[PDB]
């Protein structure tokens, strides 16, 4: 059911498909989007648990 | 000036206003203090810094009043002019003012039919609009983007003209049209024929109406020139630490003149569009977060990392101006201080320390010492009072008597939560406060800290004395019992003193009277406790007024005859000689109101007082371990109760029950031993071994230290005591369920760190309880107090000749209240009589006081004609001969008086404490209503209708006993029938509702098919089955295109029909149909068929009225009510009368309880679906007396279930002004479909269908709007500003030209000036008529 | 589709493309050819040879080219107008030869010597001869296209014919034109107008069609020369946006500082001079920063510091980080004075003036219910001492001065304003009643020696409090 309703499939639109709906209004680019989800989930000086 | 006119602001009203334009960003200079020229704070734009002082210093000191200096511009002049002068930047492009562009409503788009996306999308420099084109594709208000903008462009050139952004949607609200375009969408309103779009079209062309009537125009909307505010109410002031104090309204406005700036530095450096579109965008963004901060976008931050105070957050909520400075302000000779207890004083006497009556009173002490010739000037009074003079306390003692006070508890919690005193010069720094009051207070000795407002003028003064001292108010304006009565130190004094014994040393001595019994008492030869015969003096006023004498012997004690010292003439002796509980103390202080009036009661309240404080100095009355006894049958109840839960606990492992009935079972067996242990800590208190005169054993009321406080009700309920000796019996789980293992000790014993903690529980729930829903109250009484803001008593009766029929409410058990306290203080509306038609005692406009409510307590009356302010036919208020009487007063209400403040207040004052087998209790006559009953073949009486709501009547005539009976019952007795209490009456299964027939005859199996439309299905239980049917979720289409119904009709083939009706015998089948019963055999009349089956926040909705979380909706018109389409999930209803609207349906969400089958006959205005009402539709289709008199049964009984009466009349004013706004049905006075008030509603049915012609149209619709929904709905504007959402209404009001004519009472406060109410009323009648 | 914005800012950056080192060069030659366009056609129009006469008379009394130049350099236009005007302007207008002299005289003109005050003025003086003639052609218009019953299309076909002499003015009272007869009703302004033309005209010694074309050549080079210096600062707010990083402190917002720095990019598109060889972001990041430190010293501040005292208040901040690096104390004044080569008493100055007032909205107490403002003193103080007393004392003169029987009251309450608005001398009490000064002065001086004994004035004397 999360699959009939997906917005976008391809893995560049999703992650733009993110990136609208973080930082919305500006057109992201693929590095950019790219980078912005690496910094928003899988980078350490964004993200610590220790 | 006498009224408020508001409206759209012009630019050339702001050039107007100007008097000076700003240019530069710069406020101040930052080595001198003194601004330059052209700056935010200048002199020359907005005024001098000083008080006749220019900026150079050149010209000052009251030589230059009105000439401009020609060096720097400025006016030398007070600094008043500061507060006055405006602003007018001149902004190089027009920008959106963001409080009519993203409000909600925007009342730019409803003005445009255009959607806020769009709107968004124009006024963010993205997309462009077309606001005139030479070709139908380009027409007017057309969402162009700007690659749409360059084909627009190459296609068609010169002949459209599309800009972008505020100028273009400027020019296109400049240019649209003024009244042609009003013109056209007003027949075009009523051209189409809808609802979804006659829900919208109308607001636009009342928007539009308003526009044109108003004078205002949809270009001084849109803002083309910002004027700033006033700079000493943004003052940039230096502060005394080195740094300075500005505002961040200031930063704003810098920031917006530097965007202005800019601008006009690109305008003449050739800027591309780029940069001139970001330029008027960021312009834009800076005017909306200086407007509305929280609406655009981001709030704009600052040095300290905090959200900036915008135009709209200075106005908005409690840290607003209007809570903060205009409505709840700070307020000079006001001074904070804590209680303390005065008790050698009079009921209209408090203390005052010398220290803050001496700064307090400075005014009036150097205008004494000036008058008395002991002063010379102020400042040698002024050091006299500096270096603590002796004569300057013999002054303030004369200045201080004959000078009331007004003492204020900070919140106060009702109307005596503050009142004014009398105050007497004490030592100490606190206020001695009278002991009486601090119950009307509810300020327990706390350490609270009370504010004493001193009133200065001599109105103040005697409005203080006269009016709202303590000596004028015996009773609450809640309900008629005092709550200015004996509190719980005097009460335990009195009871006491009104004590018995068996033992009795004082025994056999015959007491002479009052004089004799206090002098044997002080003597110490005898007690305080002895059951002798006193020679008592009693007066009544028999007659008119007359006080008749008369002494006799009776059988009373001696502290009861002390008391009687106290007690003036005119009471009697009924309400001394009992155990003097404090109910039976508030119904003494009741019936001395109602006899002697105010003169005695004040004195003998005061007196009461003093004998209570004297007496419990002499009383002892002290609480120990061995007073607080163990009941001595404590253990084995405890050891019972384990071994009852070790049989529950056996009986949970080997496997009989499951968990949940061993929870229930555990919580019924700890519930039965927390009422045995209950009742045996009772009959250990209550009973006490007490010796004879002679050598005996007799048990009488004990003299324990807790049964004192127990018995009488002092300080604590039953429950508290029976949890502080006697175990604790359920606390609460966060959960909402209850701890399955109570607290088996108790607190004499001790509790373990486990049971503190489960006690702990509770507790904390509790307490987090008392700090969450009383706020939640006290913001209740913040909305219901402003949507009763104009309910004044203007005139004193009016020709309305309609009221309620008044009845308690005997829900469910027994009579909670009876009608005597009910309509205590009402007024009449027709002459009510007794229930035989004879004898009519009461007059058309009387109230019911004394020699009323007793004169109908000794009648069996159930049900009177009263007279409500609901049916009151004046404006702007109510009359005084309509609401009854005022309930602290005691007589026929005054013209002036505002009701709906008291109500609020009374509402608002238990906020801080609020936190089948049907079996007969009485004897009498078995009555219905709505009847349709039969006698089947077994001797009992079956019921076919679902209205039959089964009452009590006994031979006297009243109304005792009342229960609502669902469809489908078995009577046990007949109408008619003496029957007794105890047995059942009312006979029917409570987890299925049947589908009994009436028709006696055969069983007819018509119009189904069994596999398409029924099933066949026998049950496998008692072997009694027939062809049944399934729900309609596992049916097919067989039963959407054919309805499938049982036609009970004879077996030979012919048809019969209802006995009394002319329709055909058939029953409809809806769902869980499983009938029981073959065909051809002969039913009778009353068989059945088949089985199918079935509070603070809930206060608040039920004030605000909006939807509960399941409605109840009602049938419409009475007539046959059927299915529409057939069932998929929610389909649909119709209703289809026989003298109705016909093709008019309905709408049925869930289907789990049908009241009335697909068919059947109903009533009009009665219930559908179970669950809780909405109220919408209870005014929609019953009137205003059916949905008041619900709501003072519903809530009026929700807040006395809490253990607290509250007078009807309280909530029922609320509920008068919240369905203060109708909806008209039809054109010619006003508008079709509009929501107008009923004062304006009034106003044009006694001007066109009274005396000028005939119906023009004026029928109209009450709607009960929400307390949000109805203070959003005044025709007053500036109280509807102060409550919520004043950008909203204050938008409303700016677009429309709502000229306020102050008329309710708030809008007077928020003025300043005197409010059409209380004494300020006889001014307002003044004031209106001349003018 | 959003809320913020500098987001949809970034957007609209997006939608344009940046430029590599090509394409750099490249718009620096459109913004080189949209200066030259304007350039050489400016040296067909008459009033550039007054224009550089008058510059040589500039310049006759005064890296860089030396003066001779300039003296040589200056003087060939005059020769080139004085040898053309015999051809232009006489002997018929409409000649080949005359045009070869005005391209004679146009292509001698490559003597700049370019100041940015000299290029406004040729610009502004044939702006508004071209306003002047677009308001004729305006009021011709108003008084045709509206007036006499025709249309827009009746006009231009004998409007671009001559329209310098009485002509065109007949020809629009063409073979019939019955709505067009009322000729001495409409020729009041019209040839009044043309009597302009014609004086504008002589003016400029050449025809209206050669001058217009003239000034459409001035508008399409302008209009060039915009669309390259949009295309320019379009390409370059990656630069704005990347240099606003180090200057990111809570006293402006990123907007405001971006489009400040948009308007010194503006100035160095014009102060660019790509001839020397450099790129656009190298000269162009000392403008944008001079424009960020103008922005953070005139805005980001209630009290607005100049931008000098803002640069030694951040060079001392700078000093002060540096100290507090170097020992780890807290600055004193007396070390960043003697660093700062400055007086201590200019240091404790520049630092008592240092940051934004504390705001009216910030949360002092413990909780949100009380803000500032709830605890400010009134400057303009009403004690019980200035609201008394300044009724009091007035009372108390106005009882005093009455028992005074004769006219030294009525001279003493002029004397110090009491009950009259404007103060006066002695003078000017004097030429009311009493023209010499010192009969007002020995009266006053008797007033006060009736006045100081504490015998009937000691309510007066209690007032010294
Ligand atoms: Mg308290
Ligand atoms: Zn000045
Ligand atoms: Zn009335």
């Amino acid at each position: 059911e999360t699959l009939r309703v997906d917005p976008t499939n391809d893995r560049l639109s999703a992650l733009v498909e993110i990136y609208r709906m973080m930082r919305p209004g500006e057109p992201p680019t693929r590095e950019a989007a790219e980078s912005l989800f690496e910094n928003l989930f899988f980078s350490e000086d964004r993200y610590d648990l220790s | 000036f006498d009224a408020i006119k508001i409206a759209l602001a012009s630019p050339d009203m702001i050039r107007s206003w100007s008097f000076g334009e700003v240019k530069k960003p710069e406020t101040i200079n930052y080595r001198t203090f003194k601004p330059e020229r052209d700056g935010l704070f200048c002199a020359r734009i907005f005024g001098p810094v000083k008080d006749y002082e220019c900026l150079c210093g050149k010209y000052k000191r009251l030589k230059h009043r009105g000439v401009i200096c020609e060096k720097c511009g400025v006016e030398v002049t007070q600094t008043k002019v500061r507060r006055e002068r405006m602003g007018h930047i001149e902004l190089a492009s027009p920008t959106a003012h963001i409080w009519f562009l993203k409000s909600l409503p925007s009342r730019i788009g409803l003005l445009l039919d255009m959607p806020l996306r769009d709107i968004e999308r124009v006024l963010y420099f993205e997309s462009y609009v077309v606001i005139e084109g030479g070709m139908t594709n380009l027409e007017r208000q057309q969402i162009l983007t700007e690659e749409q903008y360059l084909d627009a462009l190459e296609e068609f050139g010169d002949e459209f003209d599309a800009k972008m952004g505020a100028e273009a949607i400027q020019a296109l609200l400049k240019s649209m049209d003024l009244e042609q375009e009003c013109e056209q969408l007003r027949e075009e309103l009523n051209e189409t024929n809808s609802e979804t779009k006659r829900k919208k079209l109308t607001k636009r062309i009342k928007l539009l109406e308003a526009f044109v009537q108003s004078g205002n125009k949809p270009e001084w909307m849109i803002l083309t020139v910002l004027p700033v505010l006033p700079p000493d109410l943004r003052p940039l002031v230096p502060l005394d630490g080195g740094r300075f104090a500005t505002s961040d309204l200031n930063d704003l406005y810098r920031r917006v003149i530097n965007r202005n700036n800019r601008l006009k530095r690109l305008l003449d450096l050739a800027a591309p569009d780029i940069i001139v579109r970001n330029e008027k965008r960021m312009l834009q963004e800076a005017v909306d977060a200086l407007l509305d901060n929280g609406r655009r976008g981001r709030a704009i931050t600052g040095s300290n990392k905090r959200p900036l105070k915008s135009l709209a957050d200075m106005i908005k909520g409690k840290q607003g101006r209007f809570r903060q400075n205009l409505l709840g302000k700070r307020v000079d000779y006001s001074g904070r201080s804590v209680i303390t207890v005065g008790p050698y004083l009079r009921l209209h006497q408090c203390g005052l320390p010398k220290k803050m009556a001496l700064e307090l009173f400075k005014p009036f002490i150097y205008g004494k010492l000036e008058l008395r010739g002991l002063a010379t000037t102020i400042k040698a009074a002024k050091k006299m009072v500096e270096r603590e003079e002796a004569v300057v306390w013999d002054i303030l003692d004369e200045v201080i008597r004959e000078h009331p006070v007004l003492l204020n508890r900070a919140p106060t919690l009702h109307r005596l939560g503050i009142q004014a005193f009398e105050p007497v010069l004490i030592e100490g720094k606190a206020i001695q406060l009278h002991p009486l009051v601090c119950a009307a207070y509810n300020a327990d000795f706390d350490g609270d800290q009370m504010a004493v407002h001193v009133p200065l003028t001599l109105e103040a003064q005697l409005e203080a004395r006269a009016l709202m001292m303590s000596t004028n108010n015996i009773l609450s304006p809640a309900n008629g019992e005092p709550i200015i009565v004996p509190s719980q130190d005097v009460v335990l004094g009195l009871y006491y003193m009104t004590r018995d014994c068996v033992n009795a040393k004082g025994e056999g001595m015959v007491l002479t009277g009052p004089k004799e019994a206090e002098r044997l008492y002080r003597s110490g030869l005898a007690s305080l406790h002895a059951r002798v015969k006193v020679r008592i003096t009693e007066y009544e006023k028999d007659a008119n007024g007359e006080l008749v004498a008369k002494t006799s012997l009776k059988d009373t004690t001696v502290g009861r005859a002390i008391l009687w010292m106290i007690v003036p003439k005119g009471l009697p002796y009924s309400i001394v000689n009992q155990a003097l509980g404090k109910k039976a103390i508030s119904k003494m202080l009741n019936t001395c109101y109602r006899i002697l009036g105010l003169k005695p009661t004040v004195i003998f309240a005061d007196q009461i007082m003093y004998t209570g404080f004297a007496y419990a100095a002499r009383s002892g009355a002290s609480v120990g371990i061995d007073d607080m006894v163990i009941p001595e049958k404590k253990h084995e109840i405890i050891s019972e109760a384990e071994a009852e839960v070790a049989e529950i606990q056996e009986q949970f492992q080997s496997g009989l029950v499951t968990a949940g009935e061993r929870y229930n079972k555990v919580i019924d067996i700890w519930a039965a031993a927390n009422d045995r242990v209950s009742k045996a800590m009772m009959d250990n208190l209550q009973t006490e071994t007490v010796i004879n005169r002679d050598g005996q054993e007799e048990k009488q009321v004990s003299f324990n230290s807790i049964y004192m406080m127990a018995d009488s009700g002092a300080r604590g309920s039953a429950a508290q005591i029976r949890q502080l000796a006697g175990m604790r019996g359920l606390m609460a789980k966060p959960d909402g369920s209850i701890i399955e293992t109570p607290i088996t000790a108790n607190f004499r014993e001790g509790l373990n760190v486990l049971q503190y903690f489960i006690s702990t529980h509770g507790a904390r729930k509790g307490l987090a309880d008392t700090a969450l829903k009383t706020a939640n109250s006290g913001y209740l009484t913040r909305r219901l107090v402003d949507v009763a803001q104009d309910l004044v008593v203007t005139e004193d009766d009016c020709g309305t000749h309609e009221g309620i029929m008044m009845t308690p409410v005997i829900e469910g058990g027994d009579v909670k209240e009876p009608l005597r306290d009910r309509v205590l203080g009402r007024v009449t509306a027709e002459d009510v009589l007794k229930p035989g038609t004879a004898d009519i005692l009461v007059p058309r406009n009387t109230l019911l006081h004394e020699q009323w409510c007793d004169l109908l307590e000794e009648n069996s009356v159930d049900a009177v004609k009263v007279r409500s302010v609901v049916s009151c036919d004046t404006d702007f208020g109510v009359c005084a001969h309509c609401y009854g009487r005022d309930l602290a007063r005691g007589h026929i209400i005054n013209k002036g008086e505002a009701i709906g403040v008291i109500a609020a207040q009374s509402i608002g004052e238990p906020g801080t404490q609020l936190t089948s087998s049907i079996q007969v209790k009485n004897k009498g006559s078995i009555k219905l209503s709505n009847v349709k009953s039969v006698v089947n073949s077994s001797g009992k009486l079956v019921i076919t209708s679902r209205n039959t709501e089964l009452k009590l009547i006994d031979e006297f005539g009243r109304t005792k006993e009342s229960y609502k009976v669902p469809y489908g019952a078995v009577l046990a007795k007949g109408d008619g029938e003496q029957v007794a209490g105890g047995e059942t009456v009312a006979n029917w299964d409570p987890h299925t509702m049947p589908v009994i027939t009436e028709v006696s005859g055969f069983v007819r199996f018509t119009d189904m098919i069994d596999g398409q439309t029924i099933t066949r299905q026998t049950d496998e239980l008692t072997g009694l089955s027939s062809l049944v049917v399934l729900d309609s979720a596992e049916r097919t289409a067989g039963g959407k295109d054919l309805r499938p119904a049982l036609k009970i009709v004879d077996a030979q083939g012919n048809d019969v029909l209802i006995p009394g009706t002319d329709m055909p015998a058939q029953y409809f089948l809806p769902g869980k149909a499983i009938v029981q019963l073959e065909d051809g055999v002969q039913i009778s009349s009353g068989d059945t068929l088949a089985r199918i089956p079935q509070g603070l926040p809930r206060v608040a909705d039920l004030f605000e009225a909006r939807r509960p979380k399941e409605p109840a909706i009602l049938a419409e018109i009475s007539g046959i009510v059927s299915f529409g389409k057939e069932t998929k999930g929610k389909r649909r209803l119709v209703i289809t009368p026989v003298d109705g609207s016909d093709p008019y349906e309905e709408m049925i969400p869930k289907w789990r309880q049908l009241n009335v089958f697909e068919g059947e006959r109903v009533e009009r205005g009665d219930v559908i679906s179970d669950g809780p009402e909405a109220p919408h539709d209870i005014l929609r289709l019953r009137g205003v007396h059916a949905v008041t008199r619900y709501i003072v049964n519903e809530v009026q009984d929700v807040y006395r279930l809490q253990g607290v009466k509250i007078n009807d009349k309280h909530i029922e004013v609320i509920v008068r002004q919240m369905l203060r706004k109708a909806t008209i049905v039809n054109a010619g006075s006003s508008d079709f479909l509009e929501g107008e008030q009923v004062e304006y509603s009034r106003v044009k049915i006694a001007n066109r269908e009274l005396e000028a012609n005939g119906k023009v149209g004026a029928t109209y619709s009450r709607d009960l709007l929400g307390i949000t929904k109805a203070s959003l709905a005044t025709e007053s504007f500036i109280s509807a500003a102060s409550f919520q959402e004043t950008t909203r209404v204050l938008t409303e009001a700016a677009v429309a030209g709502k000229r306020d004519e102050l008329r309710g009472l708030k809008e007077n406060v928020i003025v300043g000036r005197l409010i059409p109410a209380g004494t300020g009323y006889a001014y307002h009648q003044d004031r209106m008529r001349r003018r | 589709r959003t809320t913020d914005p500098v987001r949809m800012y970034m957007r609209e950056m997006g939608t344009v493309e940046l430029l590599t080192r090509e394409g750099e060069i490249d718009i620096a030659k459109r913004i080189e050819d949209g200066i030259n366009q304007v350039q050489c056609s400016v040296a067909e129009y008459p009033e550039a040879i007054t224009y550089l006469l008058e510059q040589y008379d500039r310049v006759e009394a005064e890296n860089s080219i030396d003066p001779e130049l300039a003296r040589e350099k200056f003087a060939e236009l005059r020769a080139q107008y004085v040898v053309t005007r015999d051809t232009i302007k006489a002997k018929g207008r409409s000649h080949a030869t005359a045009q070869e002299e005005i391209l004679k005289l146009s292509e001698v003109f490559k003597q700049f010597r370019l100041v940015p005050k000299q290029f406004d003025y040729l610009v502004n003086s044939m702006r508004v001869m071209m306003d002047r003639v677009r308001t004729q052609e305006r009021l011709i218009m108003k008084l045709c296209v509206e007036q006499c019953k025709m249309p827009k299309k009746n006009f231009i076909t004998l409007f671009t014919g001559n329209e310098t002499s009485d002509t065109w003015f007949n020809a629009a009272i063409a073979m019939n034109k019955p709505w067009s007869e009322k000729l001495h009703d409409v020729s009041e302004e019209v040839h009044r107008a043309l009597q302009k033309l014609q004086q504008i005209e002589e003016e400029t010694g050449l025809t209206i069609e050669q001058v217009k074309d003239i000034n459409r050549r001035m508008s399409i080079g302008e209009a060039k020369a915009r669309r390259a210096k949009k295309e320019m600062v379009e390409a370059n707010l990656r630069l704005v946006i990347s240099i606003a990083k180090k200057y990111t402190n809570r006293g402006l917002q990123f907007l405001d500082l971006i489009q400040e720095g948009n308007i010194g990019l503006m100035k160095a598109v014009d102060k660019f001079e790509y001839r020397r060889g450099y790129k656009f972001s190298t000269y162009a990041t000392w403008w944008i920063r001079q424009a960020i430190t103008r922005s953070i010293a005139d805005q980001a501040r209630t009290i607005r510091i100049p931008v000098h005292m803002i640069e030694t208040i951040n060079k001392l901040n700078r000093i002060s980080r540096q100290m507090l690096q170097e020992m780890g104390r807290e600055p004193t004044p007396e070390e960043l004075a003697e660093r700062m080569l400055m007086p201590e008493d200019k240091i404790r100055k520049v630092l008592k003036i240092a940051k934004e007032p504390i705001s009216m909205e910030t949360p002092i107490g413990d909780d949100e219910d009380s803000h500032l403002g709830d605890f400010i003193e009134d400057t303009t103080l009403e004690l019980p001492l200035d609201s008394a007393t300044t009724e009091s004392l007035r009372a108390a003169t106005h009882d005093v001065l009455a028992g005074l029987t004769a006219r030294e009251a009525k001279v003493l309450r002029m004397r110090f304003g009491i009950d009259m608005n404007t103060d006066y001398t002695l003078e000017e009490v004097g030429k009311q009643f009493d023209v010499t000064r010192e009969r007002i002065r020995q009266i006053e001086a008797k007033a006060l020696r009736k006045l100081r004994h504490p015998s009937r004035s000691e309510v007066l004397r209690s007032f010294l409090d």
